[PDB]
């Protein structure tokens, strides 16, 4: 109960933003508001 | 029993007849009673009986010894009547 | 053309009509509707089960009359 | 005061029967001041509002009052005309003082009974005067004050009253029959007093049988071809309902022998209603209305058939209607001959069967028993060979779902469990009716803790910033790549699941009680889902699929040979598009949020409107949403509907102007698919939003491209709006008439200026080419007709028409050979053979008629026909031939010869007196409308002979007719120069008949009276 969550069904995984790297004012506040709702959604157990 | 229908429903659905024919046959002994006998109630209701035996009938595909236990049965009701017409 | 007619407190008649041009029976229940009938057979079946219906709860009647023109 | 008064009437009765003197008028010299005093309380208690008691109790001793002074003065007599307007001034000022007791039982009910018992014991005559007159006080007062059903259901306790005010109360509510389905509360209460007068109908079998006999039609039928096109026909169904209990099981006589003639047109139209996918509850209402009909086994032979689709939906599961459905059936196996049950029960024998087999194993002995027993009395038919087998469960592929890697503390091994069923299960709970909202929130959490986990967690604030401040994001132009859904091959085991978890978060995003916890969630999720797809199908950073020139094939999708390297983020569209086509409309607000949400997300990261319009992902959006108008539900096309009017209105112009035409063909195909029955109110809002959308593409201007773009659109949508001129179908064909108009209204253009460069599409359809007018059916004849009109109606004349040139005389010679044959004995065609009317169609050739005016070569032959019709026997008929009468008066002339020879049958029957029925006045007053130049003063007083006829016959005849005479005296109205010396004799007359049948309030002979009072 203290583990996060992890699937090995890699070919159902939504892929990242920065996967496309790897296959080769208000846009700086988005990017926080982002980047702060992510730090708070990997705290998701099994639990 | 299994949620579909095949040969071992059968038996069930096929006594289903004969158990109403109980219920429906034991009416003719209650309109056979001496003190209720020759009145409409005894008349009209026998005649239905009759008739209502004489429309329905199962399918060929079953075994003889269901048409038999069906006719028989009606054959025991059906000599009855002679039994208290004989002592207009 | 075969036009047969039925007679029954309450007064119900059942009609048998046959246009010329096909043996095709029509029917109608008169108190433009019209009945599809197919060959003769069925239309002896449909009038005495229409019989068999009308002299059950009436119970005041008892009769049976019938004629035809045609 | 009252209290005294109260027993003092009997002193004043004591000492006017002892000799004969004056105490007529002074009884009612009180009545007039207690009228007034019901005044002074009712007018000033709004404005004043222990008050409460002291005016309950003044209310309650001055009725007590009134109904005392009545019962010595009735104990009949004819009531004088002058009280009775005393009584109109009483009963309405009655209704505004009865508001005391509202703000404030057993003694309310009380003195309501004396109150509504003082009209029992009044003249029967006058009683229907006065209650006709104010009927409709009456029942603007109930819709204000609930009260007044306590009066309501107090007019049947043993009074005569009942036999007698229903038959205006029904009148009225038939009158404003068609009001019903628009407003809410206004149908509920009418409804409410359709009950109630049906109670009383049904609990006195007396004196009430007679009174539905008639105008019994138009209840039924009315209410069917009224709640196609209405916003909640719901009301129209609950009124059937309440009907059927009435005409039978009860009072049955003369209501069954009138029933019977629309049995045929109604029995086949419940089985059409039923055959739909409205709703949960209305198929189940459907279901009610086409069973239990007050019908005996007799005379339901020949629809026997169309009974047995009903019984298969009612033995579906509901608990009711198994029940009435086995009891259905069991009256049909009582008598029957099973042996012609079973010729009957074959197309549907395999479906009923089933049923029967599946009703044995609820929980409950009231079905199991009695289906056991009906199994029972079947001699064979229960086990014979079916033709269609069982249906079978099976598994299309062979893949693994979605898992959760669940590790244990013993011999370090993971388990993989999979929940596929848990997403369904979670989903039947966010849909079920009632279960509470503990479960609801552990339904929503594993929603939540799926669809966080499934997704990868990277780039944090390192990779997400260098992307978003790369170049060539507002400066390389969007290549154009069209993706589209009908490449898809095969939905994945998966993609359905992660389908169904979305719609879940939707629906679980406008729930109260988890909205607040949920609406960040589901939009920072969506922001999340347009951000990793803008920077997959971008300029830097493209995929091989996302090329300038690339194909919208199977690599697109997430498939199985041929994927898009897994779980493109293309499903959130899909969610959108199946929660707005949900049943229940509570979702058509979050979808366009989550709508703006998206575009508002792609205009700040692309640096322009405009340039996001151009992306790629745009394009499947609007294919999706239009896909959503094809389904043959109703709701599906409202939630498309509205996907077309969010995204008309919000995203910029210059879309539009490329995608008008994808939007135009999915408004079109919504008014075409609902023709028998549509919806609850779709198509009203379909012709707002075509309307919106072409004042607004329409709307002149400024760059060279934006009108270059306008002008190709307009090009584009005009050529498919001429298409649907000649449409066999009323509904487009109107509408498209209509789109004309307003198109050319917009512009500063005319009408035949649109239709100039697309005149080819019309040159050979709007003519007869290679095709006749009897080898078709009568719905392309009535369009085609109309098209016609429509093309030759128009100052500026197009397609101009003349007989002896080509072709024009055998289409001119075959609308003449129409107008014939008026009794269907004659038109026994097998073309014309479903026809109950035949009237419209004859409607449409009469107006090709009047039409064409400019050929004076030929005009005896249209002449003779349009005074054909006008002579004609039907009145709908007559009524649309004087509407062509009218069109075609803009003619030339008229000339009086042509008229003499044409009105000759007219004055032949004139001088008869079993000929001037309602059908000839009203031929009469119709001829005279028009060319106000054809009587003289002879034929004035003529008819001033005849009504003083027709005024002696009722005063006999009394002791129809009424509108009669007060339509004759309505045609000197339309008649000019009547002479002036007939004004008083036929005043004298009139306070004759007024004086002997004693009426004075608003006689049918006073309006059209007034009105030909004051022309001199």
């Amino acid at each position: 109960k203290s583990t996060p969550i992890g699937t090995s069904c890699q070919g159902a995984m939504l892929p990242s933003i920065t996967n496309v790297i790897n296959l080769a004012n208000q846009l700086h506040m988005l990017t926080n508001r982002h980047d702060k709702f992510l730090d708070t959604l990997r705290e998701v157990k099994t639990g | 029993l299994p949620h579909v229908v095949s040969h071992v429903h059968t038996p069930l659905l096929q006594a289903a007849q004969q158990i109403i024919e109980l219920q429906e046959a034991a009416q003719i002994n209650a309109g056979l009673q001496p003190t209720n006998l020759g009145r409409n109630n005894s008349l009209h209701d026998m005649k239905t009986v009759v008739k209502t035996w004489r429309n329905r009938l199962p399918i060929v595909s079953d075994d003889l010894s269901h048409w038999s236990s069906i006719f028989m049965w009606r054959q025991h009701h059906y000599q009855g009547k002679p039994t208290w017409s004989g002592m207009p | 053309d075969v036009k047969d007619d039925y007679v029954f407190y309450q007064k119900t008649k059942l009609t048998i009509l046959q246009s010329l041009g096909d043996p095709l029976y029509y029917g109608k229940i008169q108190p433009s509707n019209w009945f599809i009938i197919g060959s003769k057979t069925d239309a002896e079946r449909v009038v005495n089960q229409y019989q068999e219906l009308v002299q059950n709860e009436a119970k005041c009647p008892v009769k049976m009359s019938h004629s035809s023109s045609g | 005061s009252c209290k005294l008064l109260l027993n003092l009437v009997d002193c004043i009765r004591s000492k006017s029967e002892q000799e004969s003197g004056n105490g007529r008028d002074v009884l009612m010299r009180m009545l007039e001041v207690f009228v007034l005093k019901f005044h002074t309380i009712a007018r000033y208690q709004l404005s004043a509002i222990f008050q409460v008691t002291d005016c309950r109790s003044l209310v309650k001793t001055l009725v007590c009052g009134v109904k005392t002074i009545t019962w010595g003065i009735t104990s009949n007599k004819q009531l004088q005309p002058k009280e009775t307007q005393i009584y109109i001034k009483l009963v309405k000022y009655a209704m505004q003082a009865l508001d005391i007791y509202q703000v404030q039982m057993k003694e309310e009910k009380e003195v309501l009974e004396h109150f509504a018992g003082v009209f029992t014991m009044m003249n029967p005559l006058t009683f229907k005067e006065i209650f006709q007159t104010t009927v409709p006080y009456m029942v603007e007062r109930i819709s204000k004050n609930y009260a007044l059903q306590i009066v309501a259901n107090s007019f049947l306790a043993n009074p005569t009253t009942s036999a007698l005010f229903a038959t205006i109360l029904v009148e009225y509510l038939l009158d404003r029959l068609p009001e019903m389905g628009s407003n809410v509360e206004l149908s509920n209460l009418y409804l409410k007093l359709f009950k109630l007068v049906f109670g009383s109908v049904s609990l006195f079998a007396a004196e009430n049988e007679q009174m539905l006999k008639p105008h019994l039609h138009k209840i039924v039928n009315s209410s069917m071809e009224l709640a196609q096109t209405a916003k909640e026909p719901y009301n129209y169904f609950l009124l059937l309902r309440a009907l059927f209990r009435s005409i039978g099981g009860g009072s049955h006589d003369l209501l069954y022998q009138e029933f019977l003639p629309l049995l045929p047109n109604l029995l086949q139209g419940l089985n059409m209603l039923q055959s739909g996918l409205h709703k949960q509850h209305m198929k189940d209402l459907f279901v009610e209305l086409c069973l239990t009909v007050p019908v005996r086994l007799s005379s339901l032979l020949p629809y026997l058939p169309m009974l047995m689709d009903p019984l298969v939906s009612a033995l579906n599961g509901s608990q009711t209607l198994v029940s009435q459905g086995l009891r259905t059936l069991e009256l049909c196996v009582d008598n029957l001959q099973p042996d012609f049950l079973y010729d009957h029960i074959q197309p549907v024998r395999a479906e009923l069967m089933q049923a029967l087999w599946r009703t044995l194993r609820n929980p409950a002995d009231s079905i199991s028993h009695v289906a056991y027993r009906v199994l029972g009395k079947f001699g064979g038919s229960n086990r014979k060979m079916l033709k269609e087998s069982q249906k079978l469960h099976y598994v299309v592929t062979e893949v693994q779902g979605p898992s959760i890697t669940v590790e244990f503390s013993d011999c370090k091994a993971s388990l993989q469990l999979p929940m596929e069923k848990a997403i369904e299960t979670a989903l039947d709970c966010l849909k079920s009716a009632n279960t509470e909202p503990y479960y609801r929130r552990q339904a929503w959490e594993v929603i939540k803790c799926f669809l966080v986990a499934m997704m990868s967690l990277e780039d944090n604030k390192h990779a997400l910033y260098q992307l978003l401040a790369h170049p060539n994001f507002t400066e390389k132009t969007i290549p154009n790549v069209i993706i589209s859904h009908r490449y898809k091959a095969q939905d994945t085991p998966a993609r359905k699941t992660f389908e169904q978890a979305l719609t879940g978060a939707f629906m679980s995003a406008v729930i109260k009680d988890l909205r607040p916890s949920a609406l960040p969630f589901v939009a920072s999720l969506i922001r999340h889902y347009t951000m990793v797809a803008v920077a997959q199908q971008c300029g830097p950073f493209l995929l091989p699929c996302y090329q300038v020139g690339s194909q919208p094939s199977t690599a697109m999708f997430h498939s199985e040979e041929n994927g898009s390297k897994g779980m493109d983020p293309l499903v959130l569209i899909d969610a959108i598009a199946i929660c707005m086509a949900y049943e229940e409309k509570e979702l058509c607000k979050i979808g366009e949020v989550a709508l703006a949400v998206i575009f508002d997300v792609a205009s700040i990261i692309l640096g322009s409107k405009e340039r996001a319009c151009q992306l790629p992902l745009f394009s499947y959006i609007v294919e999706r949403l239009c896909a959503c108008c094809y389904e043959q539900a109703w709701y599906a096309k409202l939630g498309g509907v509205v996907s077309i009017k969010f995204l008309m209105e919000r995203l910029p112009l210059t879309w539009v102007l490329q995608n008008q035409q994808t939007f135009l063909k999915a408004l079109l195909f919504v008014m075409m698919d609902l023709t028998g029955e549509v919806s609850n109110g779709a198509v009203a809002m379909a012709k707002t939003t075509l309307e919106q959308l072409l004042m607004r593409c329409a709307t002149p201007l400024r760059a060279e491209e934006i009108v270059a773009a306008q002008e190709k659109s307009f090009h584009h949508v005009t050529h498919d709006l001429v298409r649907e001129v000649t449409s066999p179908n009323s509904t487009v064909r109107k509408q498209a008439m209509h789109s004309l108009q307003v198109l050319a209204q917009v512009t500063g253009k005319s009408v035949t200026v649109i239709m100039e460069p697309h005149k080819e599409v019309l040159q050979d359809m709007v003519p007869p080419k290679k095709h006749l007018l009897r080898h078709q059916p009568a719905n392309a004849q009535i369009g085609l007709m109309e098209g016609n009109t429509f093309c030759t109606t128009l100052q500026p004349r197009l397609f101009t028409m003349d007989l002896n040139v080509v072709e024009h005389k055998v289409f001119y010679t075959e609308l003449l050979n129409l107008c014939e044959a008026e009794d269907s004995a004659l038109t026994k065609l097998p073309c014309y053979k479903s026809l109950p009317s035949l009237v419209p169609l004859r409607i449409a050739a009469l107006n090709a008629l009047a039409a064409c005016n400019y050929l004076p070569q030929s005009r005896e032959k249209i002449i003779a026909a349009l005074f054909k019709a006008l002579n004609s026997t039907n009145s709908e008929l007559q009524e649309a031939g004087e509407a062509c009468m009218r069109k075609f008066l803009e003619g030339a002339t008229i000339e009086v010869d042509q008229i003499h020879t044409h009105m000759r049958p007219l004055l032949m029957m004139l001088g008869d007196y079993r000929s001037l029925t309602l059908n000839v006045v009203n031929r009469l007053t119709s001829v005279t409308r028009l060319f106000p130049n054809s009587f003289n003063d002879k034929f004035c007083d003529q008819m001033m002979q005849h009504l003083r006829k027709w005024m002696e016959v009722v005063v006999i005849t009394h002791k129809e007719e009424m509108k009669i005479c007060s339509a004759i005296i309505n045609l000197f109205h339309l008649i000019p120069a009547a002479p002036q010396t007939l004004v008083k004799p036929l005043l004298e007359v009139v306070m004759k008949t007024e004086r002997a049948m004693l009426i004075e309030a608003g006689s049918p002979f006073r309006e059209p009276l007034i009105k030909f009072l004051t022309r001199h």
